[PDB]
This record gives structure tokens, sequence and C-alpha cells, in this order.
């Protein structure tokens, strides 16, 4: 027997086996998710350590066939993937102190708190302390002392645990022969052996600024427009071309620019739709709202729903004794066991959140049929892409009319399409210089580009430079401000929000072009086309099994990263920022400072 | 008027693992197949040669019940020219096969929270398995070219896997119980006519 035969059966014996621990796992997590008990935590441990272990000998084992012996391509993908990065390429010691500080810089994050100047017992923690302050005060004193309070306190004492997490994360990555921690990062779009599909992990630098460049006039107008709203509500502390200060962005970090909506709303007087009211009026339960969500994906051709869903998800918040957490997930622990975990209240956004979360089901059941380490989304943007585009066509008025909950005689007008896609722009857009910039910072960092006793020097040059937001108050090297936010701290690649986000637009133009929609991309609703849901369809079985270059291509026909329909998406609000900003500087100084 | 001891094969406290499945010879009674094709407590009766539809007009020389458990989605296996783990590993049957396939979902019986490991399956074998013929050797599997030495080891597996069924599992998951009916015909007495 070849070689190849041998990893053939090893990869048998891997499946089966990984399948059985997995779903075990999978159940005890589920359980304490669900029913937060101690005894539910030391489950949760146990099944998860057996899982660890049993994946840390299987891929000591995996790595006993060379992969230079290997021809069929889908038996490399999974013999790779689980060679993973080996069972730790370091020493025992090397990897013992990385896993320390890697638990080390999450519980300075999650426990991290801030107290109030007089009053050493009225302490905040970021969650929901500090995020309060940052998303609903309007005080610029208090907005300032919290987005401060956090970095000198919580930050500082991340900077050190962050510098000894890089030398050790490039010494892994560079025994497992990557230039360094961040190529190791991009690694997750790399594609190799398939004539006409390829990607090498530089062409992701590349593709990413290249279609940055023209994302910048439209960035550039929102951030125009935003500064001169900010401007008027805050005279003295916002200049006319400088950049926007870092406290005033609507969250800690101005990662979204979500809450400035209220401060910068162009028709206030006409107000949002909120179908909220309605589904009260006609006395939907969470049922009802995954009732409707399942029928939308039946509309398209997707399958419903099994009847281990409806038994097995957790729908509604348990009660007052029995705890859960909250957090909306889609589960797929295996053996055709699918669930959704939601405390589903009777709102337009819980509406909308299940529409995205059983998205991610469709997705999952979609590619169940492949090989363990194949069901997967093609890359990391894949999934969350699906699960976006479904709440863009759930949340239109022409798909809202159709299900009862929007009065017919309701009707849009072009003010309530600015509105609309403003708050769009905030959210989608706003992100997108504030992603690139962390990541390409954390690449310089990786690379060695950048030196230690420059990282807050370079860190606030690329804020003012890319993004256009400027640091309240000076930051020497003692201040570790990127490890402020949770996925710097926490080991998230963070690219990964950027490719999502021009995926699923790419997705939602080819889906909203096989269901022959007119007008706008914005006002499309891909409800009753299975045109649209076999194309869809064609990506979503495919799970890892096929390069994302092609997986991408089965829905849009295009095998790279594209921004012209994010562009597309947002033209009608990009023609009217130009006609506002005929008034008012476009672009900004980097040498202004609120500090002076 | 002898009744063929059906209920013994069908209604079972604990059916046999498909690696190990189990027979039972039925002569010299009367059977009543029509009572089973309607009684509409299957989801799988498919029958091959024979019709289902009344045909215990007919007399056969023995008849062989072979029962057994498998998953949901296994059971497209049991059936004339089929490949796969069950087809070609636990239970084939012949590409002239005359007679029935049975089963029914038995979740409520053979499934377990935390997990039902009573059930086995052969996963690895050297070669296909003959029409009707079974293999309960529990031989280390060698994979490779280095000898086993009786023990698990690096290309040196156990043959035989587990269901592990949970009540939770998918429905291709679930357990289901199949009952195959052979029909034999030879220059004989033909000792099982049934009216
Ligand atoms: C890679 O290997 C897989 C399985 O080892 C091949 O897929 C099998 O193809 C045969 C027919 O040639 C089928 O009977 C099997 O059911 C398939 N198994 C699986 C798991 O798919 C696949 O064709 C191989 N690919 C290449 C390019 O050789
Ligand atoms: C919650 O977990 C406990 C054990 O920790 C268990 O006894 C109890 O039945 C569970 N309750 C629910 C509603 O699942
Ligand atoms: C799903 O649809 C199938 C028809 O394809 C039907 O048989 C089944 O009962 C449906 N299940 C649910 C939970 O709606
Ligand atoms: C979908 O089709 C149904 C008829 O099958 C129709 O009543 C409904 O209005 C349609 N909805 C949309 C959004 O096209
Ligand atoms: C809405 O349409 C009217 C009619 O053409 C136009 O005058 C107005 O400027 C439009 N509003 C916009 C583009 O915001
Ligand atoms: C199994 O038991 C049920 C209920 O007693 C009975 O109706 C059925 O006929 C039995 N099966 C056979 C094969 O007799
Ligand atoms: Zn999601």
């Amino acid at each position: 027997s070849t070689i190849e035969e041998q990893a053939k059966t090893f990869l048998d014996k891997f499946n089966h086996e990984a399948e059985d621990l997995f779903y075990q796992s999978s159940l005890a997590s589920w359980n304490y998710n669900t029913n937060i008990t101690e005894e539910n935590v030391q489950n949760m441990n146990n099944a998860g350590d057996k899982w660890s272990a049993f994946l840390k000998e299987q891929s000591t084992l995996a790595q006993m066939y060379p992969l230079q012996e290997i021809q069929n391509l889908t038996v490399k993908l999974q013999l790779q993937a689980l060679q993973q990065n080996g069972s730790s390429v370091l020493s025992e010691d090397k990897s013992k102190r990385l896993n320390t500080i890697l638990n080390t810089m999450s519980t300075i994050y999650s426990t991290g708190k801030v107290c109030n100047p007089d009053n050493p017992q009225e302490c905040l923690l970021l969650e929901p302390g500090l995020n309060e302050i940052m998303a609903n005060s309007l005080d610029y004193n208090e907005r300032l002392w919290a987005w401060e309070s956090w970095r000198s306190e919580v930050g500082k004492q991340l900077r050190p645990l962050y510098e000894e997490y890089v030398v050790l994360k490039n010494e892994m990555a560079r025994a497992n022969h990557y230039e360094d921690y961040g190529d190791y990062w991009r690694g997750d779009y790399e594609v190799n052996g398939v004539d006409g599909y390829d990607y090498s992990r530089g062409q992701l630098i590349e593709d990413v600024e290249h279609t940055f460049e023209e994302i910048k006039p439209l960035y550039e107008h929102l951030h125009a427009y935003v500064r001169a709203k900010l401007m008027n509500a805050y005279p003295s502390y916002i200049s006319p071309i400088g950049c926007l200060p870092a406290h005033l962005l609507g969250d800690m970090w101005g990662r979204f620019w979500t809450n400035l909506y209220s401060l910068t709303v162009p028709f206030g007087q006409k107000p949002n739709i909120d179908v909220t009211d309605a589904m009260v009026d006609q006395a939907w339960d969470a049922q009802r709202i995954f009732k409707e969500a399942e029928k939308f994906f039946v509309s398209v051709g997707l399958p419903n729903m099994t009847q281990g869903f409806w038994e097995n998800s957790m729908l509604t918040d348990p009660g007052n004794v029995q705890k859960a957490v909250c957090h909306p997930t889609a589960w797929d622990l295996g053996k055709g066991d699918f669930r959704i975990l939601m405390c589903t209240k009777v709102t337009m956004d819980d509406f909308l959140t299940a529409h995205h979360e059983m998205g991610h089901i469709q997705y999952d059941m979609a590619y169940a049929a492949q090989p363990f380490l194949l069901r997967n989304g093609a890359n990391e943007g894949f999934h969350e892409a699906v699960g976006e585009i479904m709440s863009l066509s759930a949340a239109t008025p022409k798909h809202l009319k159709s299900i009862g909950l929007l009065s017919p005689d309701f009707q849009e007008d072009n003010e309530t399409e600015i509105n609309f896609l403003l708050k769009q722009a905030l959210t989608i857009v706003g992100t997108l210089p504030f992603t690139y910039m962390l990541e390409k910072w954390r690449w310089m960092v990786f690379k060695g580009e950048i030196p230690k006793d420059q990282w807050m020097k370079k860190w606030w040059e690329m804020k003012r430079e890319i993004v256009g937001v400027v640091e309240p108050v000076p930051h020497d090297e003692t201040y570790c401000d990127p490890a402020s936010l949770f996925h710097v701290s926490n080991d998230y690649s963070f690219i990964r929000y950027y490719t999502r986000t021009l995926y699923q637009f790419q997705f939602q133009e080819a889906l909203c072009q096989a269901a022959k929609h007119e007008g706008p991309l914005h006002k499309c609703d891909i409800s009753n086309s299975t045109e649209a849901g076999q194309k869809l369809f064609n990506m979503l079985r495919l799970g890892k099994s096929e390069p994302w270059t092609l997986a991408l291509e089965n829905v849009v026909g295009a095998k790279n990263m594209n921004v012209r329909p994010l562009l597309n998406y947002f033209e009608p609000l990009f023609t009217w920022l130009k006609d506002q900003n005929k008034n008012s500087f476009v672009g900004w100084s980097t040498d202004w400072s609120p500090y002076a | 008027t002898n009744l063929c001891p059906f209920g013994e094969v069908f209604n079972a406290t604990r059916f046999a693992s498909v690696y190990a499945w189990n027979r039972k010879r039925i002569s010299n009674c009367v059977a009543d197949y029509s009572v089973l094709y309607n009684s509409a407590s299957f989801s799988t009766f498919k029958c091959y040669g024979v019709s289902p539809t009344k045909l215990n007009d007919l007399c056969f020389t023995n008849v062989y019940a072979d029962s057994f458990v498998i998953r949901g989605d296994e059971v497209r296996q049991i059936a004339p020219g089929q490949t796969g783990n069950i087809a070609d590993y636990n239970y084939k049957l012949p590409d002239d096969f005359t007679g029935c396939v049975i089963a029914w979902n038995s979740n409520n019986l053979d499934s377990k929270v935390g997990g039902n490991y009573n059930y086995l399956y052969r996963l690895f074998r050297k070669s296909n398995l003959k029409p009707f013929e079974r293999d309960i050797s529990t031989e280390i599997y060698q994979a490779g070219s280095t000898p086993c030495n009786g023990v698990k080891g690096f290309n040196c597996y156990f043959p035989l896997q587990s269901y592990g069924f949970q009540p939770t599992y998918g429905v291709g998951y679930q357990p289901y119980r199949v009952v195959v009916l052979s029909f034999e015909l030879l220059h004989a007495p033909a000792t099982v006519c049934g009216p």
C-alpha cells in the first residue's frame, strides 16, 4: 500500500473518531451555555479536554504521512489541516509560557476595572460600564475619561505581555516555515496546486490595499460629512480640517460609527422603519420569528429546518432560575444535529438576527456531507458573509410588506433611503479603514518593520493617516492601545471583517441579479427566487473542499475579492454625500490634535 | 395451522450488530406476509423479485430472516448492487436477490443520551463481502506493512467501530432496525406456504 492509501485509511479512522468526540464536547458545551451550573462547567471541560487531547495525538500521527507523496488534493487538504501547526512546534516550556501569556491577557481584558476619581469603590468594567459611556454619552469629558482610563490602566498592563506574545508567536510561525505570525494568519487564503485558482499569502496584502484605495473616496466623504455634523455639536473641540478625536466615535475604539447616527442623521424628522410594534400588535412570539425565517429560506429552494432543530434549540430565554448565555449562536454539533441558541425578544432586531443565524445553519447543513475536516466556510470570511446577506433581504421594506409587518400604504421616499444608507455606512463603511489599519499595524509588527520603541508612535501615525482619527491624549510606549481591543489581546485575526464585508455585497449583487431585481441594490429581496437559492447552494455545499477562489466564482462569476458591488450598494449615498460636502473640506490634516 | 414466528424477529428486545448480523431460519409454518406490508409501521418495505402485494399465495422451501441495526442514511445500502461500508464490509445482498428489505426508525429504543455503544459496524476489511457472508473477526487491521502484533498502533486499527447512538442525532444518524426476508426455492419440500 502506498503512502497516499495509508493516509486515506488514516483519515477514515480519524473522521469517525473525531465526529464522536466532537459531538460529546459540543453536547457538553451546549448544556452549559443553556444551563449554567458548576457541574456543567466541569463536564464541558472534561469533554473539551478529551477532544483537544485527541486532536493533539491525531495531529502527531498525521505528520508521519508526508504531504510530498500525496496526489489527491482533497486528501492533502484534510491531512494538511490536521497537520495544523503540529502538536506544538516549539518546546514545551515556550508553549507553556505562551499559553499563560494568552490567558493573562484574556483575564486582564475581561476583568479590567476602571474607578472614578474620589471613589475607589465605584468602578466600571468595560462591559457594561465603559461601553455604556462610549455608546450613549454626549459629554466630551466623560467620554475622554472612559477612553483614556481604559488604555492607561488596562492597556499598560498588556504592553509587556503583548511584547513577549509577539516574540513567541513569531518563533512558532517561523518554525512552521512561515515568514512571521502575520504571514501565518494570511495562510487562511492560500491556495496551491489548482491551476487558475491559486492564491498566495502575499497576494492578500496587495488585494486588500488595492481594493482599499477604491474605498477611500467614499470613506473620505463620509468622514467629511460626519466631521461637519460633529463640529456643529462640539464646536470648540473639532477642527474643520483635522482628524476626528478618537473618543467621539460611538464605542471604545471607533470600530463602528453606528452610535453616531443620532448626531449625523440627514433627515431627523423621518423616523426609522421599526416593525417591532407591528410584531407585538399581532402577538408574535419567538417560534413565529423562526418560522418566518424558515419560510424565507424555503422560498428560495433551501430545505426546511430539521425536526431536531425545533425540539433541541433554545429560542427563548430559559427563565428566572436556570441561566443561559444569551449571545446568539448557531450550533453545528455534527451527526445531523443543528441548533440555534438565542434569547429571542419580539423585536425587529431579533427578527433579523434569526435570519442571520439561520443563514449559518443553512451553510452548516449544506456541507454536512463533506468530510469532517472540510466542514467549514471556504475561508474565514465566507460564513458571516452568508449570514449578513440574509438580514439584508429580510430588512427591506419590500420584504417587510410581503409578510404583513409593514403596511402597504407605507411608501418610501428618497429621504428615508438616504437615512437608511447613512446608517448602513456608519457601521459597514466606517469599520473598513479601522479594520485595515489595525491589521496592517499587526502585520508590520510581526514582520519586524515597527521597532518596539515606536509601536504607539506608529499606531497613531497610521490612525491619523489611514483612518483620519487622532488620539485625544499623547501616548508614549508604556501604552498598548491596540491590545485594548478584544481581538488583539485575545489572539484573533482581524482582516476577516474586511474581506467578509466585500464578499457579502458580491454575494448579494449576484443573487439579486439571479433574482432579476430592478432598481438600487439596497432595496433587493431574494425571496421567492429559486434561481438565487440554487446559485448560493452551489457554493454552500462545497464547504472547504474547493479553493475559496472557485467557491466565490460559483456565486459571483469572479475569482477574486472585488469592491465594486460594495460601491454599487452605497452609490445613492455617495452621490448625496458629495453634494453635501460642497461647502466643506474633504480630507484631513494629520498634524492637528485636540491637545494642541 | 402453525404460525411463523415473526414476532421473535421483529419484536426482539435487542437487535444484533450489523457486522454480526443475526439469521433466523423460518420453517414448517404459516406466514401472513400481508400483515407486515399492510401495517404502516415501517419506513422501508421494498421487495425484489417477489411482490409485497398479496404474494402470500406462494410456497417456499425455507425463509430466512436477517436482522441488524444501522443508521438511517445506510438503509439504502441494504439493496442489490450497492456500495459503502455496510454493503462491502458488514452485510451484502446478491445482485439477483429475491426477497424483501424492511426497516423502521428505532430512536426510541436504541438511542440513549450520552451515547449507546452497543451496536458496532466493520470499518475496515481486506476485501468485500460475498453475498450473505458474515465476518465477526476482531483481527487488527494492517493498513501499512509493519505487523500489528495484535494491538492498535500506527497503521494498525481495530476494525470495528461504534455508532454511539444519541436521541438528539439527526434522522440520517438515528438507529434503524432492519429485517431482510430471503425466499429460497430448492427442488425440495416447499414447507413455508402461508395463506
Ligand atoms: C480522492 O479520493 C476520494 C476517496 O478516497 C475519491 O472519491 C471516491 O471516488 C470513488 C470513485 O472513483 C467513489 O466510489 C468513492 O465513493 C469516492 N469517495 C469519496 C470519499 O469521495 C476521489 O475521486 C479522489 N480524487 C482524485 C482526484 O483522485
Ligand atoms: C440544569 O443542570 C442540572 C445539573 O447541573 C440538571 O440537574 C438540571 O436538570 C438542568 N436543568 C435543565 C432545565 O436543563
Ligand atoms: C420539511 O419538508 C419536508 C418536505 O420536503 C416534510 O416532509 C417535513 O415534514 C418538513 N419538516 C418540517 C419540520 O417542516
Ligand atoms: C412570494 O410569493 C408569494 C406567492 O407564492 C407571494 O404572495 C409573496 O408576496 C411573495 N413575496 C415576495 C417578497 O416576493
Ligand atoms: C428626492 O427627490 C426630489 C425630486 O426629484 C429631489 O428634489 C430631492 O433632492 C431628492 N432628495 C435627495 C436626492 O436627497
Ligand atoms: C410486535 O408487537 C406488536 C404489538 O404487540 C404486534 O402488533 C406485531 O404484530 C408484533 N410483530 C410481529 C411481527 O408479530
Ligand atoms: Zn454570525
